[PDB]
Order: structure tokens, then sequence, then C-alpha cells
């Protein structure tokens, strides 16, 4: 018990490598990797077709009870050819437990709305939509929800930029607010801050 | 506090309480606003001898995650189930 | 009123300006002949809806492409 | 005389207090200051649109209410007659079916609104 | 035991016959079951949890002793828990998840950091 | 080279959605003038629809057009709802732009960009 | 543990009920409810005589920006940039040259004071106590420029509010 | 002359700075250390300045919080709808000048490209008091009207 250093807990490393294996036993079909992390959060990937599948068998398995969808997002990685990945974090409060589902579509790609299986996500999916642009199949309500109404792009993309395209004003020719290119006064300073010696080597990438 | 006793018994009926034992405005009850320096301890790591960092390092104990199970018997559950809650003693019905 | 079908389609496409009225023809194409776009069939379609008073359905819509073909639909 | 005189007084004051408030300050009107208020967003339709009355049952009984004042206000009136064997049945009888019409609506659930 | 007044969860009504309702539900459960290959883990797992609850339902006639073995809250929330999952079991039917993995993912999908 | 649909399967599927999108949005023009006191004519507005949709006439993917028909669809439900105000209705025509010369000496004039 | 806020059963004896009955006819709770509004009536009132009056604040209270200096009138800042670094806000912008006698000093120090969050992080930063926030909120502007500020702005606040400041930092620095 | 459009100032001067009524007009954090503004320590109430929900009986807006791009038409409109004389006060640095969001795409960079300003109050937030030294800065600049002097000289 080293003051300065968060403990290790192994009995629920233990239990959650062993549901981790539980849930890739009963749906072959969808789960492509399990882990377990050193903080102790499980975390299931799973191909996009076995979204309501998987989310479905959570919730209501005997075993499972996530009743609760904590939160979904998105996060994109522009090197990857699928860059958008889907992350459900679902919570149980029987086995008082929590959950990660991973999935992963592109731009083009659809994902089936899980507004069915929680309907916590219908807001979630509408700001996935809004602010990265994967459109969700069979959504009830889809369109933007933190944008402005005419906004165009998606502004968690990693390449849209950090102060967007356009920036209002008011004009007293035309008597209202107009949108017009973003000039800065000062621009954004970029700052190189990484340094060029490695950090942690438990996580070196093999050459 | 310079409310007069008349007022004070007035003001304690209609309330129903005894609102002096309680004021809400501060009078010198409260901290001096000059206090004495302090001198603050030091942590665990304030050590001359026997504290090499590598033993104390937390990032570098951090690892990746575990692989269970890579596309590339008893049923289980994320873990046991929670128990159910008691009653309080102290006031179990507001 | 087959006779008046066919004239009052005919007034439809005078109004529309994006054809020349001596370049009309009941035969002419409206994108060989006349040189219009789909874009442009679809709003000749729209301006013969409200005339006639009723649904044009897409399927039906791009096979009119003459003003002999819409007078034949009407018909219907 | 003293009523009429008393009456235009009081609606002669009002106007000219509206008068002067209109010709006193200084005015600068344009479009968007004299568009109809809702919030800060433009209002989505017409406020002329029919808004439904839910108590519409209560407004017609409140019709039929409203005229049994008009019949019992002469009671302190009444009082004074030499009759008031009659009077007094007669009095209770009209504030009976009036509490009887109120049961009637109220236990047939005509006092509650539509949703 | 005297039935109770309330679950204490709202919209969740109190069951009158519970012992007979849960061995309802987990003979329907069991019977879906059959219809799912007999190497599908989703079957073997379903099946042996669910005739462990039966057991209990069938040994233990008393309400309250019968719902700290279930160990799933109140009474009426182990039978809305086997409502489920009769619902999922009929769901895993068409999905047919026990199928071997639809798809591999591209080669560096879930690699972390890139 | 096998991907999962959107909406139309090919071309000529999408097609038949941009020409319900076009129609519905010619339609609205008339209304959105009338409901936002808009001082433009409806043929102004009708030539900024035809000019929206003539500027992705090159697309050749089922999948592209389809969000755009999409994106199409919501763009409408907000100007029919009056979720927009005069101001994002008004985007549309740049009133306060000053042209910007496209030619190669009057952009050398101005400036380094290209 | 939990408890109840409200799962009672009221009792149905004759007096339970008939106080009920005068609770809901006489209006009982209603006019306790008075009694509670009358007794604050009666209380002294907590607000002070603004601005012949202030709040109380501590040494540690973020306010305006200023630049200090060293007992002999020399700068502190040797224009390391670790503020400038740290701003949350990329409120500072910083240029520096070698002085006329080669000391190391800035010859820009912005502060845009309608970026800040005053939120005492290029304070932190500082290894010499040079920037700091001083104690003084009452500065507002009828101007946008006004908020702007540049480093002869920052020094004057320095010389200004440098008897306060010092004062602050004394009791406060062996907590940092 | 002179000396009676002098005192005419004076007087519409102190009726317009006692009696001052922000528009009930807040949009985040700021819009907090407002209402603690309008609490007992500091009671804006006591200087004559009252809270009133409808524009039209409304002389001060208080820009109380970040301006978005979405919230941008909204608040100039109900600027607009305030009658004349009517005033702006830009309170923290969200307001003033976009502050911690200055660089979103989503942030209008300051309030006054919105609407005119009369003060601009810093912080983040700006303490109850600091804005209370904001409101009477502000009455202060209406003392020093001279509307009547200069429709006089013309
Ligand atoms: C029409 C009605 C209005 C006109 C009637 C005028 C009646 C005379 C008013 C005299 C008030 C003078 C207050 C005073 O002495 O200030 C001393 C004060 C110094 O005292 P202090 O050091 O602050 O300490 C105060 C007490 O410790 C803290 O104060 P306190 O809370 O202890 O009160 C002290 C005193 C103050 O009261 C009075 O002196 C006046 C009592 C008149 C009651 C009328 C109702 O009250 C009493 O002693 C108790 C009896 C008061 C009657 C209470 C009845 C409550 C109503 C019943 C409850 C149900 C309500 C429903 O000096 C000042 O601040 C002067 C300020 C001047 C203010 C104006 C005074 C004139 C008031 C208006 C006159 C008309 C114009
Ligand atoms: C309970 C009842 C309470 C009633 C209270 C009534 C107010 C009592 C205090 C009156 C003091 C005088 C108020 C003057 C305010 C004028 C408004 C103002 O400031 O505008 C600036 C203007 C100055 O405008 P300007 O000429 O400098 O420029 C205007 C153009 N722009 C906007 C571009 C700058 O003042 C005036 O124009 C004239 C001042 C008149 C002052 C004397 C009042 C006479 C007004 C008579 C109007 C004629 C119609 C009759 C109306 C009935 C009158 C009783
Ligand atoms: C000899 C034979 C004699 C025959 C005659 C004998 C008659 C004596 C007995 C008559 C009954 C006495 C009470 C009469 C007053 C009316 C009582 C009443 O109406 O109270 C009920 C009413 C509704 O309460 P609620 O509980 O919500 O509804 C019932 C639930 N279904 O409650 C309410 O009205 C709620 C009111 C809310 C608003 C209150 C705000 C003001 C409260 C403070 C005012 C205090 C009183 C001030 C009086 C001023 C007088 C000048
Ligand atoms: C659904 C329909 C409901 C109908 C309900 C009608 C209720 C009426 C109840 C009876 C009301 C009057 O009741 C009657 O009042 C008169 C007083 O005015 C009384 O009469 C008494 O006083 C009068 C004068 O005041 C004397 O002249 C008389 O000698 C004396 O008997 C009667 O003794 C009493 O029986
Ligand atoms: C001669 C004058 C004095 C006599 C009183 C005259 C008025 C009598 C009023 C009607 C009284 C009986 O008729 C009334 O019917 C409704 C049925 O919807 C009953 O029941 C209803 O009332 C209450 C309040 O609405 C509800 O909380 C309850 O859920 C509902 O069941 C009332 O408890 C009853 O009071
Ligand atoms: S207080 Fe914070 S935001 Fe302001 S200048 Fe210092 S570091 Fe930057
Ligand atoms: S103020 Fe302090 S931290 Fe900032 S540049 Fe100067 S010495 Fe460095
Ligand atoms: S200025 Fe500061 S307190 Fe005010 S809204 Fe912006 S971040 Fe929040």
């Amino acid at each position: 018990t080293r003051p300065t250093v968060r403990p290790r807990n192994d009995v629920a490393h233990k239990q959650l490598s062993a549901f981790g294996e539980y849930v890739a036993e009963i749906l072959p079909k969808y789960v492509q990797q399990v882990q377990v992390s050193c903080f102790n959060e499980l975390e299931i990937c799973i191909h996009p077709d076995g979204v309501i599948p998987v989310l479905t068998f959570l919730r209501d398995h005997s075993n499972a009870q996530f009743k609760s969808l904590a939160d979904l997002t998105a996060v994109d990685i522009p090197t990857r050819q699928n860059r958008f990945e889907i992350v459900y974090n679902l919570l149980s409060l029987r086995f008082n437990s929590r959950i990660r589902v991973k999935t992963y579509t592109d731009e083009l790609t659809p994902i089936e709305s899980s507004v069915p299986v929680y309907k916590a996500a219908n807001w979630y999916e509408r700001e996935i939509w809004d602010m990265f642009g994967v459109f969700f199949a069979n959504h009830p309500d889809l369109r933007r929800i933190l944008t402005d109404y005419g906004f165009e792009g998606h502004p968690f993309r990693k390449d849209f930029p950090l102060s967007g395209y356009v920036e209002l004003r008011y004009d007293d020719e035309v008597k209202r607010v107009v949108a017009e290119p973003v000039e800065l006064a000062q621009e954004f300073r970029k700052f190189d801050l990484n340094s060029p010696w490695e950090a942690f080597p438990a996580y070196r990438q093999p050459p | 506090a310079s409310a007069t006793r008349f007022i004070q018994w007035l003001r304690n009926w209609a309330s129903g309480r005894d609102l002096q034992a309680k004021l809400q405005l501060r009078y010198q009850e409260i901290s001096k606003r000059t206090q004495p320096p302090p001198k603050l301890p030091v942590g665990p790591s304030h050590k001359l001898s026997n504290n090499y960092y590598c033993t104390r390092d937390g990032r570098r104990e951090a690892m990746p995650p575990s692989i269970v199970m890579s596309s590339q018997k008893k049923a289980v559950s994320p873990a046991p189930p929670i128990k159910r809650w008691e009653l309080s003693q102290d006031e179990p019905y507001l | 009123t087959l006779e008046g079908i066919k004239d009052r389609v005919l007034y439809v496409l005078k109004l529309y300006d994006k054809i020349d009225p001596e370049k009309l023809s009941v035969n002419s194409h409206f994108m060989k002949d006349l040189g219009l776009d789909s874009l442009d069939q679809v709003e000749i379609i729209m301006a013969m809806e409200d005339e006639f008073g009723f649904e044009i359905p897409d399927i039906d819509a791009e096979k009119l492409m003459c003003p002999q073909e819409i007078v034949d639909y009407i018909a219907d | 005389m003293n009523l009429m005189l008393a009456l235009l007084t009081n609606f002669t004051l009002a106007t000219l207090l509206v008068i002067i408030a209109f010709w006193l300050p200084q005015l600068n009107v344009y479009s968007e200051k004299t568009s109809p208020y809702e919030c800060g967003f433009d209002p989505m339709g017409s406020a002329r649109l029919p808004f439904s009355m839910k108590f519409f049952l209560v407004a017609i009984t409140f019709l039929l209410f409203d005229l049994e004042i008009a019949l019992l206000l002469p009671l302190p009136w009444a009082s004074q007659t030499a009759n008031l064997n009659t009077m007094l049945t007669m009095a209770l009888f009209l504030i009976i079916l009036l509490a009887v019409s109120l049961a009637y609506e109220w236990t047939q659930k005509g006092l509650e609104w539509t949703e | 035991g005297l039935l109770k007044k309330t679950t204490g969860l709202v919209g969740l009504a109190v069951c009158e016959t519970p012992h007979e309702r849960l061995k309802i539900l987990y003979t329907k459960i069991l019977d879906v079951l059959g219809h799912i290959p007999k190497n599908a883990a989703y079957r073997k797992y379903t099946e042996q949890i669910t005739n462990e609850k039966l057991s209990m339902v069938k040994a233990e006639p008393d309400v309250k002793k019968l719902e700290e073995r279930l160990q799933g809250g109140q009474i009426e929330e182990v039978i809305l828990q086997a409502e489920n999952e009769l619902s999922l079991a009929r769901k895993m039917i068409q999905w047919k998840p026990w199928e071997p993995l639809v798809e591999e993912p591209p080669a560096s999908q879930w690699k972390w950091p890139i | 080279t096998s991907v999962k649909p959107i909406f139309s399967r090919d071309m000529n599927e999408a097609k038949r959605r941009v020409r319900e999108l076009y129609r519905a949005w010619y339609r609205e023009v008339p209304n959105t003038v009338h409901l936002f006191q808009l001082d433009i004519s409806v043929k102004q507005g009708r030539d900024k629809v035809r000019e929206m949709f003539k500027k992705n006439a090159h697309i050749t993917d089922p999948r592209v057009v389809d969000l755009l028909v999409i994106k199409g669809k919501m763009e409408l439900e907000e100007t029919i709802k009056v979720w927009k105000q005069r101001t994002h209705v008004m985007r549309f025509f740049h009133e306060t732009e000053a042209p910007r010369p496209k030619d190669f000496l009057s952009k050398f004039y101005v400036g380094h960009d290209p | 543990t939990y408890k109840y806020v409200n799962l009672r059963e009221p009792s149905m004896d004759m007096k339970s009920v008939t106080d009920r009955a005068a609770q809901t006819l006489l209006w009982t709770e209603l006019i306790r409810g008075l009694g509670m509004t009358l007794s604050y009536l009666f209380r002294e009132p907590a607000t002070i005589n603004y601005p012949f009056e202030k709040g109380p604040l501590s040494p540690r209270f973020r306010g305006e920006h200023a630049l200090r200096r060293y007992p002999s009138g020399e700068e502190r800042c040797i224009a390391c940039k670790l503020c400038e670094a740290v701003c949350p806000a990329q409120a500072i912008t910083i240029e520096a040259e070698p002085r006329a006698d080669g000391s190391r000093r800035t010859t820009r120090y912005d502060i845009d004071m309608t970026k800040c969050i005053y939120c005492g992080f290029c304070q932190e930063a500082c290894p010499v106590d040079a920037i700091v926030e001083g104690p003084n909120f009452e500065f507002s502007t009828e101007t946008h420029e006004e908020l702007l500020y540049n480093k002869e702005k920052l020094l004057n606040n320095g010389d200004k509010w440098e008897a306060e400041i010092a004062a602050n930092i004394q009791a406060d620095y062996l907590y940092r | 002359g002179e000396y009676v459009v002098a005192k005419l100032d004076d007087l519409i001067n102190w009726a317009r700075r006692s009696s001052l009524w922000p528009m009930t007009f807040g949009l985040a954090c700021c819009a907090v250390e407002m209402m603690h503004m309008a609490a007992p320590r500091y009671d804006m109430d006591r200087f004559g300045v009252v809270f009133r929900a409808s524009p039209r009986q409304s002389d001060v807006m208080i820009v109380a919080g970040t301006l978005t791009n979405k919230m941008a038409p909204a608040l100039r409109k109900v600027y607009d709808q305030m009658p004349e004389p009517r005033y702006v006060v830009s309170m923290g640095s969200c307001a003033n000048g976009g502050g911690y969001y200055h660089y979103s795409y989503s942030v209008v960079r300051g309030c006054d490209r919105i609407v005119p300003v009369d003060i601009y109050v810093p912080g983040c937030p700006p303490t109850a008091e600091a804005l209370l030294y904001g409101i009477l800065q502000l009455q202060k600049k209406i003392k020093r009207e001279k509307r009547l002097r200069i429709w006089y000289r013309r």
C-alpha cells in the first residue's frame, strides 16, 4: 500500500474477465474482442450488425440486467478505415457493475438505432449525428440537436477546424444577424507540447 | 442581535422557534480575519533515503488492457448481486 | 373533355418561359428539342398537377416527356 | 349630474394621461421593435387561431348560475313582506334547486375540464 | 406471510400469486429454450440459471424467504426479470447469435493508441 | 465493394428521392416567403433552390445522394416548422458578401490567396 | 441505509379526523406559514450598504492582474512565458528580447481581459511572482478596448496596487 | 433657456437612473451572480433596480453569460423589442469577448457584435459586488446625459 500509487483490485479484474468471456461465448456471431483494463473496466468490441442483439442481451439477460444506458458517444479516429468508434456505456444496478460496448462505422454507413433497447438513446444518437455525422437508421426523429439551424459540417470531427468556417454579427444595413467567413483578430496559437522522449515503455508499439 | 426583548418575543412566537440561539447574521463568533502563519506538513516521499522514484511511480505501473477474447462451466454475472439496503435506524420515516 | 385537355396543356407550356412558344409542338421532346433539363421537367409536371388538380407520382411523371404524352396521361 | 360629472372626469383624466404618454416621449419606430413578442423567436402562426376552451361547460353553467343572483338579490327587500311563510319557503326553494343543479353537474363530471 | 400493500417501486403492481406466476414464466422459458440448438451457449447458460431459480420457487413457500434466496429484489422485480428473459429468448431465436462471427474487423480497427 | 445501403440501392432509386425532395422544396417556397415575410420573390427563392440542387449534380454514389437527401429533408423541416428564423433563411443569399473576383489579375492585386 | 420521505398513513380517530377538518376549514397550516414571514419582517435584514460597506474577501481573491517589481524597482518578469503556456484561455501574449543592458525582459505583455477566466493559473506558473491577480474587482469600463491590457497598463496596476498585493502575498505564500 | 433645459435633463436623468428595470434575461454561469445581486446581501431592489420579464417593460439588458450563434438572433430580437432609451450591460468574459470559448465554432466573440454595449463588467464571473459596481457605473453614465441641452443648441 504505497501512498501515491492507486491500489490494484484483482477480485474485480477476475470477475469482469469471467463475465467478458461469458458474453463472447453466448454471442460469437458479433463479438470481435473482449478486454479488461488495469483499472477494471470491461469493454466488448462488436460488429456493428450486433448493436441491437448485443445491447438487448445485456439489458434483458438475467445474468446481465444492464437496465441503464449511462452514456452513448462517438470518437473520431481519422487514421482508421472506419473512423467513427461508437461507445455505449451501460450500468447494471442489479449487479452493481458497468460495461462498455464499442462498435465502428464510417461516413457513409448507417448504424441501427438502439432507441428500441434504451429510450435514453434518442438524444444521444441525435448528438452523434449532429457532431460526427453518423447516421442512425430507423431513428424516430433524427436531426441536429446542439448546432445552430442550418449549420453545415460536424464539428467534433478531427478535420473540422476549432473556430469553424463562419461567424455571426449584426449588420445594420439588412437589419438582421448575418453569417460571414470567419476572421480572427488574434489567431489561435498552436502549441507543440509533446516531448520527444518516450514516457510509457509498457505501451510501446513494435516497429 | 440588537432587537429588543418585545421584538425578540414577537418573532419567536410567530416563527414558533427560538430564533435567537441560531441567528443567521454572523457576529464575533467567526474566525479572525488575521491568522497566524501555518506550517504545513510534507508528504510521504520527503525522505533522504530508501526513496527511489522507480519504487513509487504509479504512471509506470499502468499496463495496457488484458485481451480476454480476440477474434483476430457455470454461468456468471458481472459481479455478485447487490445486497438489499436496510432501513435507517436513525430516522426510517421522515 | 379530351379536346380541351390538349388546349389546356399547351396553355401551361406557353407560360413556362424556358421554352420558345414557336419552337413548341405537341410532339416536341422536352430534353431534346426544347433543351430542358430534368428538374425543368419536374417543374412542368407540377404545373400540370395544379391545373388538372391531381397527383402525378414520380413513376408516372418520368415517362411524360412530350406534350402529347401528358394529354394521354390526363385521359385516365 | 354629479355622477355624470364624476364619470367624465375619471375617463377624461385617463385619456389625458394616455395622450401625454404618446406625445411626450421621443419615439424611434422600426419593424423589429414593433414585431410581436414571443421570447426572442418569431411567432409560429397567428395569435388569431382558435384557442380551445377546456372549461366550456362550466362557462355555460355560469350563465345559468349568474342569473340565480338576479332572482336572489331581491331577498333583503322580500324579507319585509307580511307573508313571510310564503317567502321563506320560496327563497329556500330557489337556493335548494340551485344547489341541486350544482350537485348534478358535479356528480356527472361537468366541472371537470376536458383534456 | 401477509401480502404486501406496495412494492415500493412506482408503477410495479403487487402480485397476488407470485409462486404460481414464477412457475409459469420459468416453465415457458424452458419451453422456448428447447428450440435453440443444444450447443448454443445461450441455451445451456439460460437453462442452468433458470432451473436454479425454478428449484428455489418450488422449495420455499414463503414470499419473504423466497425473495431472500432469489436475491433479485422484490418478488415482483423477479417476475419482471423472468418476463424480460422470456422476451429475450424469443428474440435470440431470430438472431441466432450462436453462429460464427459474421465478419472480422479491419486490421487495426481496435488498436489503441494509434 | 459491397457496402450497406442507406436508403436507395442504386442511382435510379436515389434520383427518385431527389425529385421528391425537389418537389417539396419547390412547393414550399411560396409559403416560406409569405411566412417569413421575405422581401425576395418566389422566383428568387425557387432559383436558389435550383442552385443548391445543381451544385450536387455530379454525384454518382447512391449513399452520398441519400445523405444529401436526408440533410435536405431536415433542412426543409426546419423551414416549414419555423424553427429557422429569417436570418437562417436569408443566409443562402449572402447579401452582405462583397463579391470576390475570380480572375487571376483581380486576385493577384488583392492578395496572395490563389 | 435509506429512509422514506413520504410513506405515512394518517390516523383515523375522530380527534385526528376532526383536527384535519379544522385544518382544511380554518386554514391553520396556511396561517402557520404566515407566521414565518411575519417573523422575518422583524429580523434585521442581511443587506450591506454598498459601496460604503463591502463584502468580505480573503487574501487569495483572484481579481485584476498586475505586474510586480523587486524592491529595487526592477521588474520580476523575465519573459519565461510559463504563464503564456498555461493560460487556459490563451489570454496572454508575450514578446521578449535582450534589453539594452542584456537583461532578459519582455517587449510585449498583453492580457486580453475579455478572454481571461480569472483562474489564477498564471500566478501559479510564474516562478518569480511577476504576474499576480490583485484584489481589485471594481474596474468595469465603458468600452471593450479598455479591457485589452498591454504591458504599460499592467505595470501601472502593479505600482498602483503593490502595497496591498504584497500584504496579501505575505499572508498566503506559506500555503503555496 | 439654458437653465431650464439644464434642470430638465437633471430630472429626466435622475428618474431614468433611479428606476432601472433589467430584462429578466440570463444566459449561463454569470446569471448566478446576477441572482446573488438580487439576494439579500446586495439587494439590487434597494437601488430601484427591478427585474421585469417583458422586454416592453425593461430598460436594461444584462447579457449574463455566453452568447452562442444559435442564441444570437434571439438576443438581438428582445433587445430590439425594448423601448427607448435602453442600455446594455455586458457581464463576464464570455459576453465581453467570448472568453474561454472565444475560439469556438459556435460562440459569438463578444455580444457587442450583436448589440451596442454601454458597460463592460470583467470577470469569470464578476462577483455580485462587481456587477453592482457596473450597474452603479451605468447610473453615473445616465447622470451625464445631455439630451435636452444638445436639443436646445441644435
Ligand atoms: C403620474 C403622471 C406622471 C407624468 C410625468 C410626466 C413627465 C414629467 C417630467 C417632464 C420633464 C420633461 C420631459 C422631456 C422628455 C422628452 C423626451 C426626450 O428626452 O426626447 C429628447 C428630445 C431631443 O431630441 P433631439 O432633437 O435632440 O434629436 C432627436 C433625433 N435623434 C433621435 C436622431 C437624436 O427632446 C425634445 O425633442 C424636446 C424636449 C421637450 C422638453 C419639454 C417637454 C415638451 C414636450 C411637448 C411635446 C409636444 C406634444 C405635447 C405632449 C404633451 C406634453 C404635456
Ligand atoms: C348556529 C349554526 C351556525 C351555522 C353556521 C356555522 C358555520 C361554521 C363553519 C363554517 C366553516 C368555516 C370555514 C369557512 C371558510 C371556508 C372554508 C374553506 O373553504 O376551506 C376549504 C378550502 C379548500 O381547501 P382544500 O383542502 O384544498 O379542498 C378540500 C379538499 N378536497 O380552503 C381554502 O379556501 C384555501 C384558500 C387558499 C388561499 C388562502 C390565502 C389567504 C390565507 C390567509 C387568510 C386568513 C383568513 C383571513 C380572513 C380575513 C377576514 C377579514
Ligand atoms: C326539492 C324542493 C325543495 C323545497 C324545500 C322547501 C323548504 C321550505 C321549508 C319551510 C320554510 C318555512 O317554514 C315556515 O316558516 C314560517 C316563518 O316564515 C313559520 O311560521 C311561523 O312564523 C310566521 C311569521 O314568521 C308566523 O306567521 C307563523 O305564525 C309561524 O308559524 C313556519 O312555522 C315554518 O314552518
Ligand atoms: C343547500 C346548499 C348546500 C348543499 C350542498 C350543495 C352542493 C352539493 C355538491 C355535490 C355533493 C355530492 O357530489 C359530489 O360528486 C362527486 C362525484 O364526482 C364526488 O366525488 C368526487 O369529488 C371529489 C372532488 O371532486 C374527488 O376528490 C373525488 O375523487 C370524486 O370522486 C364528491 O365527493 C361529491 O361531493
Ligand atoms: S487568470 Fe487564467 S485565464 Fe486569466 S490570464 Fe491568468 S492563466 Fe490566463
Ligand atoms: S509573468 Fe512570470 S511566468 Fe509570465 S513570462 Fe514573466 S516571469 Fe514568466
Ligand atoms: S464569463 Fe465565466 S462565469 Fe460567466 S458564463 Fe462565461 S465562463 Fe461562466
